[PDB]
């Protein structure tokens, strides 16, 4: 638009604008202010009234003289996509960041997108498998599923998420993107590494990954709107070309922790907890950007960092009722030396049924369920008495339940390195065979080092005979 | 002799949950304090919500 | 054509009429806006924004008015003017939302054409009299044999169903209506339930998969889906039960009954917080409003039983409240325990001890005691409830690793059986003619014969040897729907003929 | 002060500003009333904000209002009718009938601010009331006079125990109750009006022995507040001017607790602790003061409260605790048990428990049987963790007389032949300190538990031995 103004005031990352032209502005609009880093783009989310606007700063805000003119670009910025975004790391605002200069497109869209109607919608029910055993019996994934992680970060979530990377994308081969909210430099660095050598990122051609990366350094507005740029690359891949995509990201609750603290700033008075009143029309927004059309379906897993590791907060919170399923990973079972950490009792999908992903893997994730949670109930009983005086019928249970606890783990093939065991990889098929196996008693007679740091039933047997000699 | 025994097993077990039972009662009153303490800071959040409108 | 369509549409569209109001907007995002001026504006009254977008409006000023955007705000822009529609918010009724998905304002989401309507009804009504009701006897069943058999569920009533989110809270709520299709298909309107299910704060694919449900047991053809997806705008899930309880009430005026799901209560309640901030007003207790019992309240005291110079009809009401990693006595979850009269509360342990659908029978209760149990199940049941709270004291005891005597140890022997008896699948339909057979032979303790991992095998097969032969038996409970003298003995006699197994 | 007329300028839901013209205005306490298409709204006038701009709390339904309708000053404040000819009739906020019998019947007419009786009126209580309910009779005695609280928590039987009180004892007097219903269910409402037109105790031919104010969940929270307020000034009239001592009930007491904490908030008042009110104290103290012994009458409140989940470290029922000479707790469990009254009698505590009030021998009865008791309850931790050990015979004549006790605490009730089909029976207060004397001296140590189940006296005790024998 020609409206021009000056900025009246520069309060952190949240400028203000005042605008000497009496032609009106519209609110998701764009505000450049010529800056000596070069520009400084902008993004009106309020009109005060009186025309002076209140804009998000994405970039730096060292140098901004108070009085300082400004364009009015007239809309919302427009990201590039296209198939030419394919081995190419972009900016919030499109830059590249692996440095094989300007990003090539045929479609350059907004960023924002408005979430799909009831009428697009259309179903699953679809058997998608990452090959992890306590994620396969427990809390079955699907094609076009929402799948969401809880529990804190420098623990193995990194890890975790390369690995989910390194089975789910050369299993599909397809479209993919990974968009990093909030991500830690010194990783991002590993993931690029880690990428090219797996084969993934190729730049003598075509890689099957895009990618968006926004880093946790970077102001508060640019780390909020990192997800939806990434977004926009996913929605390209669902409707233009008509495929399944991916999406991991880790972690998502920064898009909630920035939006918390422009909100102050604002004009907003902010909820109990800190926490924005908006995280819910946030919310809302993105987990149905990401959902299964009669086009695509984005296929995603998210990463939640959590504060105190406390889910009693309302913005971990809000986000359940959004997702299909949930595997909740806890520190203290991290630090026991047991990996996945993945709590047994604390999953649910709502795919796990006994006819979705059939009968078989119904009774024994049922038994599971029952055999540890009766061993939970008496653990305060089991230490401060023994474990014959204990009521008999129950000493078969505590036996059981203690030889799953060990089992539980499967080394990764990403961290193989540093567990200090050969990454493992088995089929849904293998899993139901070996739960199956341990619930019939076939293998249980044998020591509980035996089940410890090894994936299926077979691995077991393997180690008796390593312990032997 | 059975019965000696008996008794002594039994004096052994309940020695031993006195003491099993005193760590997991101060490992609640750690957990109990600062339950309490986190509760007056939670109260104080919700009186700033109300006088800032 | 395209060509047509869009021919029809400029002519359908442009040309208003001279103006009696205005006000120039000022603030303005978030889906939230204030103008200036505006002096005929009513309370509740719709403003229609020149940029497409239409508020209501919940706050006046002699200074700024504070209208509240539904459209995207996007579309808004500050010196517009706005124009009072000059009518308070109202949705069409009639019996053509039936087989369907309608939003928050009541028009069709899911594609299925426009809308049959005999009349037009308000979603503000309000309860009707103490003189226009009559007192609720209405027996109704969830297809859940624990829950009918341990708290009376009536036609008229709310019962505030409690608990973790995700625990399968919407799921409790689908084998209820599924459970209705047996009531629906029966001749008379005056059994016929029409069920509106609320769907608050929700995504689009959940309410996607439940229709799916829904048509697959073929249960889809008096069912209504009510949508206010967790995207779209906080007045608009504010407005989602008001509207349902409208098109509730046009059944209950026309003496036919209903039922009314609100998953989830707690949800609108985080809606109306981000709207009242937004109109920087003070909250309630943890950021909460200070008029949200006022919501929950009205809303609830509108499903209610008639009396007979009226439809004689009833809205029943469920309420679903979702405590966030528990929390029973936060400031939402208090609020709704107080206004119902009933709950039947779901706990989240019980569910990995294989205890689904999951209840705990303490903290669910009823204070005016059973009254709306079909008359046969209440016979059967009756000493359920004495056993069952008294194993839960007798278990505590048990497991030590103590010394017990014979007496201690029938209440285990007999609350074990008991429990187990209650386990059913979910998304599975039941009848009251069903579960008479089955209470009996637990209370009058012939499951204890029957070992406790057969007691499951047991059932399927009990209820089948009488469609062989104590058919007689079934048919007199269905008819009937109460236990005389000569049924104890025939049933009595049909326990015995088939223990085995 | 005056008939004036001064324009809305803000709609804040209940919250309704008016700025009446320069020089003029109404004085703090008012009502006002404005036309509107639904009923007459009254605004209660709470606050003076300068310029002549008063700050209201609605009591009817609030919808379509127009910044600039025209507001009137009765000139006085919400005045509600009184009169032996309302005994019957239903009263709301604003004094109308819902179960539309049209306009109240008055003799009199009255305002719902009536600052408390002062301590030259006092006069020391020494009627006994009899509620003829064993285990309140002798383990929390009331005596008529007093401020007697229901402390239970959520569904806990607290309707049918009113339901049985209200039943029995207004006939039985020639005084007069008046029962108010404080924000509580259109379900209850109905069931309460049916079911005591049935027996005779609320009748359209002659003059109701209990009259009746129903204000309920539907209206506002301004609306509901001052309901309570509404039952009150009824009592008074009762009290004062006809001289006839007064059985009064109030029901649930926390809505009016939780309704004045909501609008303290919207009026923009600073909330106190765990969300409640900072004039907490002095609103509950209004109601109680009012509720006194004088020597025009007395008035004796039956007080429901709710108490969130059995917990009383929260400080809205704590507080509550003071008022009420003559607790009794309704707890959860007993009435799961098969035993009817819900009453936990050693959680319940009278400060009308004396020696000579109730003379000796009530008080070293019931003594006993505190003990008796709790040393039952004391032991189930010891058959819980030791087993068989630790015990004496001494102990298990104990656990014997406790349990034929416990199972002589239920008293089937007239108003639960709807819950079990179980029909009353009255136990006079001499009666039960009797009954339960011989049991204790262990004359009847040799009649099974369930032989004292849904008795009342001593003669039903030997009945069902009698029936468990054939």
């Amino acid at each position: 638009t020609p409206i021009t103004g000056k900025v009246t005031a520069v309060i952190g990352a949240i400028v203000d604008v005042h605008f000497e032209q009496s032609e009106l502005p519209a609110i998701l609009n764009a505000l450049e202010i010529k800056t000596p880093q070069g520009k400084l783009v902008l993004e009106v989310a309020q009109h005060l009234g009186e025309n002076t606007v209140r804009t998000i700063a994405m970039d730096g805000t060292e140098g901004l003289v108070r009085g300082e003119k400004v364009l009015d670009t007239g809309g919302p910025i427009s990201v590039p996509v296209g198939r030419e975004t394919l081995g190419r790391i972009i900016n919030v605002i499109g830059e590249p960041i692996d440095e094989r200069g300007p990003i090539k497109s045929k479609l350059r869209k907004p960023i924002h997108a408005d979430p799909p109607s009831f009428a697009e919608q259309s179903t699953s029910a679809e058997i998608l498998e990452t090959g992890i055993k306590v994620v396969d019996l427990l809390a079955p994934y699907a094609r076009g599923g929402k799948i969401g992680l809880f529990g804190g970060a420098g623990v193995g979530k990194t890890v975790f998420i390369q690995e989910l990377i390194n089975n789910i994308a050369k299993a599909h081969g397809g479209f993919s993107v990974f968009t990093g909210v909030g991500e830690r430099t010194r990783e991002g660095n590993d993931l690029y590494r880690e990428m090219k050598e797996t084969g993934v990122i190729n730049l003598e051609g075509e890689s099957k990954v895009a990618l968006v990366f926004g880093q946790m350094n970077e102001p508060p507005g640019a780390r909020a709107r990192v997800a939806l740029t990434g977004l926009t690359i996913a929605e390209y891949f669902r409707d233009e070309e008509g495929q399944d995509v991916l999406l991991f990201i880790d972690n998502i609750f920064r898009f909630t922790q920035a939006g918390s603290e422009v909100s102050a700033l604002l004009g907003r008075i902010p909820s109990a907890v800190g926490y924005q009143p908006t995280l819910a029309t946030d919310m809302g927004l993105l987990q149905e950007r990401i959902t299964t059309t009669k086009k695509g379906s984005v296929t995603s897993v998210q990463a939640v960092y959590v504060p105190a590791d406390d889910l009693t907060d309302p913005a971990p919170a809000t986000t359940f009722a959004h997702l299909d399923a949930t595997t909740v990973l806890s520190r203290g079972i991290s630090e026991l030396g047991i990996y996945p950490a993945v709590d047994p009792l604390d999953s649910k999908s709502r795919l796990l049924d006994a006819a979705v992903v059939g009968q078989e893997h119904y009774d024994v994730a049922s038994k599971v369920q029952e055999t540890l949670q009766t061993y939970k109930s008496l653990q305060d009983i089991i230490a401060i008495l023994g474990m014959d005086e204990l009521s008999e019928q129950d000493k078969l249970t505590v036996e059981r339940a203690r030889k799953i606890q060990r089992f539980l783990s499967q080394p990764f093939a990403v961290a193989e390195v540093f567990t200090g065991i050969p990454g493992k990889l088995v089929r849904l098929k293998d899993t139901v065979a070996s739960f199956k196996a341990v619930l019939e008693g076939k293998y249980d007679n044998i020591p509980e080092h035996a089940f410890y740091m090894v994936g299926g039933i077979e691995d077991v047997v393997a180690k008796a005979e390593k312990l032997a000699a | 002799q059975g019965y000696a025994a008996e008794i002594s097993a039994r004096r052994n077990a309940m020695d031993n949950a006195s003491k099993n039972a005193g760590d997991m009662i101060n490992r609640y009153s750690i957990l109990y304090n600062r339950t309490r303490q986190a509760v007056i800071t939670n109260e104080l959040v919700d009186i700033i919500t109300g006088a800032s409108s | 054509e395209v060509s047509s369509i869009l021919e029809e549409r400029i002519k359908g569209v442009s040309d208003e009429a001279n103006l009696n109001e205005t006000g120039r907007v000022l603030a303005v995002g978030d889906g939230i806006a204030r103008v200036f001026g505006l002096n005929n504006i009513q309370a509740e009254e719709l403003v229609e924004f020149s940029s497409g977008v239409k508020g209501m409006a919940l706050n006046l000023e002699p200074g700024q008015v504070g209208i509240v955007l539904f459209g995207s705000d996007r579309l808004v822009k500050e010196g517009e003017l706005v124009k009072r529609t000059g009518n308070i918010v109202d949705v069409p009724v009639g019996p053509g939302l039936l087989g369907r998905v309608v939003d928050a304002l009541g028009n069709p989401i899911d594609g299925k054409g426009p809308i049959d309507a005999a009349g037009r009804s308000r979603a503000q009504v309000k309860a009707p009299g103490i003189l226009p009701r009559r007192s609720v006897h209405e027996p109704v069943q969830t297809g859940l044999k624990a829950v009918d058999a341990l708290v009376p569920i009536g036609r008229g009533q709310r019962e505030l169903i409690i608990g973790d989110r995700q625990t399968g809270k919407t799921a409790v709520a689908l084998d209820t209506i599924l459970n209705q299709k047996r009531w629906n298909n029966g001749s008379d309107e005056s059994k016929k339930l029409y069920c509106v299910y609320v769907a608050v704060g929700q995504k689009r694919s959940t309410v996607a998969q439940l229709v799916q449900t829904l048509e697959q047991h073929d249960a889809m053809k008096y069912s209504i889906i009510v949508a206010a997806t967790a995207s779209e705008a906080a007045p608009l899930q504010y407005l989602a039960p008001f509207t349902a309880a409208s098109i509730g009430e046009w059944f209950r005026d026309n003496g036919k009954h209903a039922l009314i799901v609100y998953d989830d209560l707690s949800k609108q309640a985080v809606a109306y917080r981000q709207l009242s901030l937004l109109l920087r007003r003070p909250p309630g207790r943890e950021a909460y409003p200070g008029d949200v019992f006022y919501l929950h309240s009205r809303l609830l005291e509108r499903a209610a039983k008639l009396s007979e110079k009226e439809g004689s009809g009833s809205l029943t009401a469920l309420p679903v409240i979702e405590t966030q990693g528990g929390d029973v006595s936060a400031y939402i979850p208090t609020n709704v325990i107080s206004i119902t009269d009933g709950q039947i509360f779901l706990e989240a342990e019980l569910f990995y001890k294989g205890i689904r659908p999951a209840i705990n029978v303490g903290l669910s209760v009823s204070r005016v005691g059973s009254a709306a149990q079909v008359k046969a199940l209440k016979q059967v049941a009756g000493s359920l409830k004495l056993f069952l709270a008294q194993y839960r004291e007798v278990a505590a005891f048990a497991q030590f690793g103590s010394d017990l005597d014979a007496s201690t140890k029938q209440t285990l022997v007999r609350g074990e059986r008991l429990t187990q008896l209650l386990k059913q699948n979910q998304y599975s339909p039941l009848a009251t003619e069903e579960q008479v057979p089955l209470i009996y032979a637990g209370v009058n303790g012939h499951l204890d014969g029957i070992e406790l991992s057969r007691i499951g095998e047991f059932e399927s097969s009990f209820l089948s040897y009488l469609k062989s032969n104590h058919n007689e038996l079934l048919t007199e409970i269905r008819e009937k729907g109460e236990l005389s003298k000569e049924l104890l003995a025939s049933l009595k006699s049909a326990t015995e003929s088939f223990v085995a197994t």
